[PDB]
RNA sequence: GUAUGAGUAGCGAAAGACAGGUGAGAAUCCUGUCCACCGUAUGACUAAGGUUUCCUGGGGAAGGCUCGUCCGCCCAGGGUU
RNA sequence: AGUGAACCAGUACCGUGAGGGAAAGGUGAAAAGCACCCCGGAAGGGGAGUGAAAUAGAUCCUGAAACCGUGUGCCUACAAC
RNA sequence: UUAAGUGAAUAAGGGCGCACGGUGGAUGCCUUGGCACUAGGAGCCGAUGAAGGACGGGACUAACACCGAUAUGCUUUGGGG
């Protein structure tokens, strides 16, 4: 019975976090939708 | 000359309901009867009932009145408190509530 | 099985008439004279059938 | 003859614990069941305490509890009383001349979390 | 927001008993004695993961499927070379 | 209602993520916010005091209904509503 | 006295009316925040390091506002008492 969230610290800072949404122009697209709205926290 | 006392117990965390079991077999009797009655009941409310008749006692005694043998239970109740609110998780996912709840008590004793 | 229909006010407390409590033989100690139940030591003054048990 | 709750080995566990519990104390707090259950026991224990013999010993030791200790003793050493030899020395020489009935119960109070009602067994 | 079903279903595998402590209050906390359970694990060490849960002194309103004087809970100080 | 947001709100919370997203205003003119005593481990209460008013005591303006109680004038154990 | 006849009252609990309480937060009155516009200004910031953030600065400092190792502030010109 293994379900589907096993954590890791490294896969979601590769995944999700500031460098990989900086370094493509969707990812900034993202960054900025989510300044525009007011989230204390824009990238994990 | 007023001849009469109260006291009373607020949100104490007993149910209702099973608070007026024990106070419907003291209504009506001498002050001497009730406290032996109380002393012999095993039910969870038994003795916090006790507590507010002692109150009610100590009072008629120190503020105005004399005389704690001629003392009656005339007037008893039980009233409902506020109750919190809990969640208990249940079978494939979902989760059903639980009610805590409250008594207000008051008791009173006249001279006769 | 469901309820079909809710149950009123008056056939609740019509069910509950039986659902009281008691309070069965209270005597007056020989001893001590303060009420305690028949058969068994006297909680006040640790006195049954007129000697002392709870002491040594 | 009373299941007390158990199984067959853990109410034959819980009796040999508590008679062998008043051979030590002499007074005891315990429920209404069991203290019915024990008076049986223990008058059994005694009346082979009061026989006497190696044959009654070796049959009382099957029952009674091993390394438990009774002292109330000392002339000058460290010398220890074995609960069996309680049983042998002092008990049986005790109810001499007494016929059955070396016990007595008597009725106290509910326990507070249970209501369970109490009672208290001894001996004379 | 509050009823009815209703003081009803359930309280999530398993061995405890007694003496004595503490305390307003003890089946449930402490100390003892005997009994019982695992033992290619229910023992010892560690990588992830968690992130202060670790130690000492207090507390008992809520959390703990009962209780609680207790706690991986609450308050104050401290610990990683 | 009016902005999602009159209050520490794009917050708590939910999701791997992109993203979704709330509830929650009012003592009194002035804190004068109950010194002292009594029952009680405490909580809570009764006097005494403040105040124009405390049944304005912090769950604090007003305080409707459902729903839960206590006391009483009249009726009710041969009856299919 | 014997026969034949007629027969009230008494509530384990329930109903209707009334009186007083409890819970709960509708209604009235109110505003600290909003909505739609008018008239006027202004219509860019950035390698001389931006927009937005992280971490710090207080006698005690968890948080918000302010500020940047010159850190709850430094100089200078005017206003005010
Ligand atoms: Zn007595």
């Amino acid at each position: 019975m293994k379900r589907t969230y096993q954590p890791n610290k490294r896969k979601r800072q590769k995944v999700h976090g500031f460098r990989k949404r900086m370094s493509t122009k969707n990812g900034r697209r993202v960054l900025a939708s989510r300044r525009r709205k007011g989230r204390k926290v824009i990238s994990a | 000359q007023i001849t009469s006392a109260k006291a009373t117990a607020k949100t104490v965390r007993t149910s209702p309901r099973k608070a007026r079991l024990v106070i419907d077999l003291i209504r009506g009797k001498s002050v001497a009867d009730a406290i032996s009655i109380l002393k012999f009941t095993p039910n969870k409310s038994a003795g916090i009932i006790e507590k507010v008749l002692m109150s009610a006692v100590a009072n008629a005694e120190n503020n105005f009145d004399l005389d704690v043998e001629s003392l009656v239970v005339s007037e008893a109740f039980v009233n409902e408190g506020p109750t919190m609110k809990r969640f208990r998780p249940r079978a494939k996912g979902s989760a059903s509530p639980i009610n805590k709840r409250t008594s207000h008590i008051t008791v009173v004793v006249t001279e006769k | 099985a469901v309820p079909a229909r809710r149950t009123s006010k008056a056939k609740k407390a019509k069910r509950r008439t039986h659902y009281k409590l008691t309070i069965k033989g209270l005597n007056a100690c020989s001893n001590c004279g303060e009420m305690k139940k028949s058969h068994h030591v006297c909680p006040a003054c640790g006195h049954y059938d007129g000697k002392d048990v709870m002491s040594k | 003859y009373r299941k007390l709750g158990r199984t067959s080995s853990q109410r034959k566990a819980m009796l040999r614990d508590i008679t062998t519990d008043l051979i030590i104390n002499e007074r005891i707090v315990t429920t209404e069941a069991r203290a019915k259950e024990v008076r049986s026991t223990v008058e059994k224990m005694i009346t082979l305490g009061k026989r006497g013999d190696l044959h009654a010993r070796r049959q009382a030791a099957t029952f009674v509890r091993n390394e438990v200790a009774s002292v109330r003793e000392e002339d000058e050493s460290i010398v220890v009383e074995s609960a069996l030899q309680k049983l042998f020395n002092d008990l049986g020489p005790r109810f001499a001349e007494r016929q059955g009935g070396y016990t007595r119960i008597l009725k106290t109070e509910p326990r507070r979390g249970d209501a369970a009602p109490m009672v208290v067994i001894e001996f004379v």
